């Protein structure tokens, strides 16, 4: 069901979030790469150098991405969690709707447009605040 | 009040650009199975997308241009470790090439030339059979003639135990990636499609080339379909894709020997050696019939887009070079260009067979570049192939009192896998969002 | 020893996990000093264009594995650690012995051959009950 | 401000600590990869073989100098923080600075070099006690 | 009840295929390639209470072994000069030395060759080996070299070094090698002493065909290994546990004269040798032969029951590659004529020296390639190796009445490689596992 | 009191070497190669309180940028066509021009050379500057390329460009760039104003022997730079606070002529000349040459003594490379005699001629030579001299003599990126403090 239900609802995402999680990764580029190896074509891959180059370029592209998303959980302190909250109010400017309007009222892919142009705002803030808890933790250790 | 959440894992994607990787189905030494080494899912699964309606432009599509540079790419490294026939251009002593009892064959001359052997030093005397469509002439009022590469590029000769019969290829997402396929019917690109799923690979595409019509592809669900990337704008191509194939066979018929010369070190040169059999010539044969059906239903929906009673005129190709000119493809390893006259004079307002003549071309200016021309090997015994039309690439003349003039055109290899990839788009899987909540962070 | 114990028992085996999950990335890093130390090597084996395209292969297949097994380990609940309970309880299908007779009387490699086929299915129960438990601390934070 | 503190106090780089965790990886990353993207760079200099295989070289080396450095905070415990502290007790005799100096009048860098030939007997230390960690919540789980 | 518990950093593993890499501690290709310092402590690990089975004709690293070492072959002939402008016709005659004396198996041929200058020629001497060169037609002082009807042949560089050295064969991570103690093990079955291991232990890349040379020694007895001892058709290992001196040479003192290809570009041959002729050969020790024989065949009769007749014959037939012991002795190429070896009787079961007539051969097709031939370049002055034979490469007859007759065999070099790698295997680590415990999750 | 904290990204460093990127702004070679953007880089960050020793005799960046350049020409050069067949017997005599008056350069040389078809050979005709060309055992009329003894020879593809741009070496995530700002720096020792950058400016990859060209302009006051100022193995850099304008020119209007080589080969060759004949040469103002010497021999001065005479030499002897001003001019390629410049001694409208020669092994390598090919037309060049090389012989007490030595190569660049170090980012960082863990 990868990618199911994508047009369903944001809010009953559940399951699903964990069926992406799981299917953008090594977790299948271990299937590509058994297929791969299989009928022994690394010498092809060796021959067709410029063809080498491109499949090392796409696997090194997924594991730079893959990486993205798991410095930029981490450093929000949502490390290991499908679902996480924040301490960061939701603004009005972010298209402020009431949920009983926008929850389960709209998908996901209807909606990520209408926050653009607001995404490196909540990550500062999420940075921001993630750090001043910890800090805060830090001088509560006494 | 509310606050921020961030999910990760969430459903979205974005329109992307990413190499890809190609994987063809288990079987001598065919070149799309040696490149296509990934193997196919035995049972390739598909997933329907309720709810879910996305843009497809099938005139934008990176598929495509990530085809036409595979394939090129592909087709270089096959060459590029097989003999070169670079020593072969030296004056040539030809003349009329005869079969059996004496009988002059037209486009054919036989050649002797002097060449060299395996020691340097030694020269010998030998005899070749070539087409007249890769011979120029040194003197117009004698008999001494040259290869017509000699003042392009040194050519490289096709390895004679590598075939290059196409294979059905799937074209498959790296990671993080996905492909995404309409299911409406009647979809024509450049627009919205409602009936949407994703898949993990294509459903495997004949590389095949061809200049003015469509070969081995798929038919349309439908009736037949038209496509253009600018309907009005007569400078663009035309794409028809039908909806019930044409049958049509192909054949040089000549059977002739093949001799093989030792030019080098390990360096074998292969060219036809004399003929047999009584004097026959290479054609396409053609069912008038369902030609005459095809293109009345073709017209009936051009039109769709011209009026009612517009005059629909079909001319054959005004000029050009004998590769965009003339229906040109690949036939059991040979090279055919076949005249298309009887298929495209027509004029429409409101048993009986057909053939094409056709000629035989062994020096190949591949993918329309310069130099690096390929020389395709003969090949021993009688050829015949038989081959489904499923579309055809049309190009417009306009400017006339309520008339419209179509040709065939073409020649951009590009269309061709434009007309099974239209259906599919790349993305790429965003997995992090955020969305507004009643909830809040504890400690 | 590096894989010491690992014939011997599970117990006496599990307590030192450490250093496997250390060699896993630092034998790379340990590598690449040995070449960063000696550069005309680096430039050799880049000029042999073909074993560059191996070996980067197979580094870039190790950090695959790596990573494969960290966002397993990630939506299991159990990020950040090499000792870690859940919820999901042990199905007698696959096994029916006690605890005495597995973490004592056994090694971990006939451990691996006992639930050869049970694992993947241990999998799938973890992810679902990871997701179960997420949802259900999103609806408690109220 | 990337290593805007770097001159700065001890402490003063705390604020600073989100800055200076990107652009190790998916800071640099992806603007190199969308400034290479654009021009099809590498994908028309697939035939200068070497400048592929360096670049994909180095964009290895920058994961895997990632992983190493989060991995290595995993095994300490408490990874996926900038601010975490541990059990161990500090052993004067490293630098004897038994001052408010270690946040005050004097730099990162300095205290950087400094401690620069103990870093060995810290990472030791920090391996045991979280193998002690984790068999103590697991027994006491159980 | 019992409750799942997630573990990670298992000691566990499984079989695996990995790529390796290799390390190794006057422009030697070894040191280059394997330019990877190795540990100067390694670092063996014994595992107690470990188990593992082993089989060294499935262990995929002899395979890893044989594409490293070709393309290491293949890549140091790469920029090295090509000998192509020189396959010319010959004038030989019978070559000479001191006194008109007569010299066996050398040809005086002299060639006409293009100077700097690609419009001029000059006629150019030389000495080469008979063997190297065929009749160009008929019975004509006119010959040609053996390669020209076959590839391009390419001189090794006379500046690079191909002696062998020690090569460390090291996983990289996530993968361990698991090596294998028992002395008496027999290449196949359980081994219940096992160790872990980064680094293979140094095998020299020592090529050969009937005999194995410069190897390791068995730690136990002399250990006979093969697939099927039944079926015949499997070649038969023969580890000794005793070496066995062996003083090869070409003893004759000669010369080399240095004539030009190209601009840069410089061919290499024997300009002249001085005199007193003999014929290359090896020598090995009667008594040491003939113990070492009949130890063999003590293991031989083990096998084979002990009243049943033993016996030894020369090769059957085939090439100088399979018939004769060749070998590379400084960059030059020996193949000596086993037949005074293996010619024995042996039936419930002398301070001389075995003397072995050797052919020297400069022209070799490596690996028993069609094509991709390479001259050994010649080598000034007199040749003398020194080698410590270690083993035996035999295949067994099927003539039964009770007689077990056996030959050398040798073709295949992956057997040399795997003779040395017997007791390393690679494993790749699974450090995730699950297992029961009597709590859950707090929650 | 004190207990262990762990802290990731803490804002320090260690030195380290790295493959930089490479990137810039019918064909220019330097754009395609570092075909990637450099204007989104209008920013630094200043470091407050930072010290770090430079050594802009151990950069590893000019061996990089040496090795980059070097790669970048073989590429290029690589599929470019092959001049083997020319490498034949040479028939030839004067040149001339105009009224029939003798070329002192320019032999005029036929030779027979195979067309597209093998069995088929011309004669055909072409100039030749001497110095590409080598007489045959002494024989009147007999000549040989000079390269035939050596290697075969490539024909730069004329459509490509050789002109250097601004180039900017970037640094990959993980690596920073330390640029100092003391503008007294002299390239060694520690620098308190420094700043951090992911790229560095724009350095043109110019390639010269003794003079320094279309460099920055050092800071406000002349440098000279020396790993040890004393030592006379090691190359002395003067680095000018002003530009010396030179116009170098090779005056004499040529045709350019056309010959086939064999399928899709085409040669290049200097035809009928149209004009008089004019020697190539460059002029340098004499007055600005004069107080440019002086300020740099007052900055000796202050190394080598107030007292101390101090006077300049020619190059004492070498190839072309080695003693003559060698660099590159609209596509071809001068050697300059530098004599009528370093030639004068101190107490207290300079014409230099020039040499023409389109054969070079460049990088004094053995073989990989390339041949220019020739360019129609008047070829006039501006250039700025922004430093010098100079070598110390030593000697009597109280004098010192500077020559104008080639140096190394890498010393062309080394002048422009004694500013830059490339440094590792070490995130990881541990501290006592008064916290510890729960539990
Ligand atoms: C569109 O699809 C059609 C199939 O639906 C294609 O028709 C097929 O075309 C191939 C290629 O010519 C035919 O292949 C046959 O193969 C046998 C096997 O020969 C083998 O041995 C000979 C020994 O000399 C060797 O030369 C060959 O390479 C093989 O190794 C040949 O003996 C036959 O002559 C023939 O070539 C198929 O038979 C044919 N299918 C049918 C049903 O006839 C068609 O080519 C496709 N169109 C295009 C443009 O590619
Ligand atoms: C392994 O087999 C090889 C032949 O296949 C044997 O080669 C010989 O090894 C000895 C080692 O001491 C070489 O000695 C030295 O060779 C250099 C070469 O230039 C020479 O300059 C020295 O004066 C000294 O002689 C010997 O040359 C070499 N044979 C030849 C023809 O070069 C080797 O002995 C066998 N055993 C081992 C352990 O490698
Ligand atoms: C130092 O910088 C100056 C200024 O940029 C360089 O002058 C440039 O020299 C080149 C080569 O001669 C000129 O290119 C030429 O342009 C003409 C006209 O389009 C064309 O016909 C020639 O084939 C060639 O492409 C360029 O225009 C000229 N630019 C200016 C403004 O002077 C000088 O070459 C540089 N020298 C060094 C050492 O890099
Ligand atoms: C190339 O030439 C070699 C040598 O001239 C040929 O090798 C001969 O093969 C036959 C096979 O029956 C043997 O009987 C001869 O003894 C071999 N050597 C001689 C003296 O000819 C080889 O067959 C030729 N092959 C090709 C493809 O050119
Ligand atoms: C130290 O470095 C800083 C830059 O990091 C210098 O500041 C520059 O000063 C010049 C003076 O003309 C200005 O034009 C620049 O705009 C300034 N840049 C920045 C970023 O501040 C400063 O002058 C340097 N001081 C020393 C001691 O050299
Ligand atoms: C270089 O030499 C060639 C060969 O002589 C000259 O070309 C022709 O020479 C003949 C006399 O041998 C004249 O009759 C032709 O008119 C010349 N034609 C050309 C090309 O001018 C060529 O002129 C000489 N070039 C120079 C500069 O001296
Ligand atoms: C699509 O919309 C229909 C509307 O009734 C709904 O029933 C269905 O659940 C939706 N699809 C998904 C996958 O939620
Ligand atoms: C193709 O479409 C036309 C539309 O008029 C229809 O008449 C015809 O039956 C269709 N043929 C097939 C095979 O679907
Ligand atoms: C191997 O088994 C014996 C059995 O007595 C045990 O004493 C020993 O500790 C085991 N090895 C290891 C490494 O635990
Ligand atoms: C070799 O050259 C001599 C020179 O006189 C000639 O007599 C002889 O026939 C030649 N032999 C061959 C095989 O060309
Ligand atoms: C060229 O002219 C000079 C004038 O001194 C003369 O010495 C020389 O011999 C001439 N050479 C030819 C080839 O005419
Ligand atoms: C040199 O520069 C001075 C500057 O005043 C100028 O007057 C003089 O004419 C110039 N001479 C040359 C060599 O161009």
């Amino acid at each position: 069901g990868f990618l199911g239900a994508a047009g369903s609802t944001m809010g009953a995402a559940s399951m699903t979030l964990t069926v992406q999680a799981r299917n953008l990764l090594s977790g299948i580029v271990q299937q590509q790469s058994n297929l791969l190896r299989a009928p022994e074509c690394q010498q092809h891959l060796l021959k067709d150098t410029h063809w080498g180059i491109k499949q090392l370029q796409a696997r090194v592209l997924a594991v730079e991405h893959y990486l993205r998303d798991q410095q930029l959980l981490g450093i929000w302190g949502c490390s290991g969690k499908l679902i996480c909250c924040t301490n960061v109010p939701w603004n009005s400017s972010w298209s402020n709707r009431n949920l009983s309007e926008i929850w389960d009222n709209m998908t996901w892919l209807q909606w990520d447009k209408e926050i653009s142009n607001y995404t490196q705002i909540i990550y500062g803030l999420l940075e921001e605040s993630q750090n001043q808890q910890e800090k805060n933790e830090q001088d509560l250790l006494a | 009040n509310l606050w921020v959440t961030v999910y990760y894992g969430v459903p979205v994607w974005k329109d992307a650009e990413t190499t890809l990787f190609c994987a063809s189905d288990a079987k001598k030494r065919n070149v799309w199975a040696t490149h296509c080494c990934v193997p196919t899912d035995p049972n390739p699964q598909e997933i329907h997308l309720e709810n879910v309606t996305e843009e497809f432009n099938m005139w934008k599509n990176n598929m495509v241009e990530q085809m036409h540079e595979d394939i090129i790419s592909l087709w270089d490294q096959s060459l590029k470790p097989c003999v070169k026939l670079t020593p072969l251009c030296v004056t040539l002593n030809c003349t009329n090439a005869t079969a059996s009892n004496s009988s002059i064959i037209e486009g054919m001359k036989n050649c002797s030339f002097n060449i060299t052997t395996e020691l340097r030093d030694k020269r010998e005397k030998k005899n070749a059979l070539f087409y007249k469509l890769d011979i120029v002439q040194l003197d117009g009022n004698s008999s001494q003639y040259r290869l017509i590469n000699c003042n392009t590029s040194a050519i490289t000769q096709a390895c004679p135990k590598v075939s290059f019969e196409p294979i059905p290829i799937h074209y498959c997402a790296p990671a993080g990636f996905a492909i995404l396929k309409c299911n409406n019917k009647t979809f024509t690109g450049t627009g919205p499609c409602n009936n949407v799923s994703t898949v993990q690979c294509t459903h495997g595409i004949k590389p095949v080339v061809s200049t003015q019509l469509l070969l081995n592809g798929s038919l349309a669900e439908g009736e037949i379909i038209i496509r253009s990337e600018n309907i009005t704008n007569n400078v663009k191509t035309i794409l028809v894709h039908l909806n019930e194939s044409v049958k049509i066979e192909c054949t040089r018929p000549n059977n002739k020997t093949v001799t093989s010369i030792r030019i080098g070190p390990g360096q074998w040169f292969y060219a036809y050696g004399q003929v047999i059999g009584d004097i026959r010539e290479a054609y396409c044969n053609i069912n008038e019939s369902t030609w005459n059906e095809t293109l009345g239903k073709v017209v009936k929906q051009l039109r769709k887009h011209f009026g009612n009673n517009t005059i629909i005129r079909f001319q054959p190709s005004s000029g050009g070079d004998l590769e965009v000119t003339t229906h040109s493809f690949n036939c059991g390893g040979e090279f055919f260009y076949c005249n298309t006259s009887g298929l495209f004079n027509s004029t429409w307002i409101s048993n009986d067979s057909i053939t094409l003549p056709c000629r035989i071309k062994q020096i190949i200016n591949m993918w329309q570049r310069v130099g690096q021309a390929m020389y395709a090997p003969p090949i021993q015994g009688v050829i015949r192939c038989v081959s489904n039309i499923t579309g055809l690439i049309l190009t417009r003349d306009g400017g006339k009192n309520n008339t419209e003039t179509f040709r065939p055109g073409g020649g951009d290899m590009r269309d061709n896998w434009r007309s099974e990839l239209y259906k599919y788009k790349v993305v790429k899987i965003e997995p992090l969002g955020v969305a507004p909540t009643r909830c809040k962070r504890r400690v």
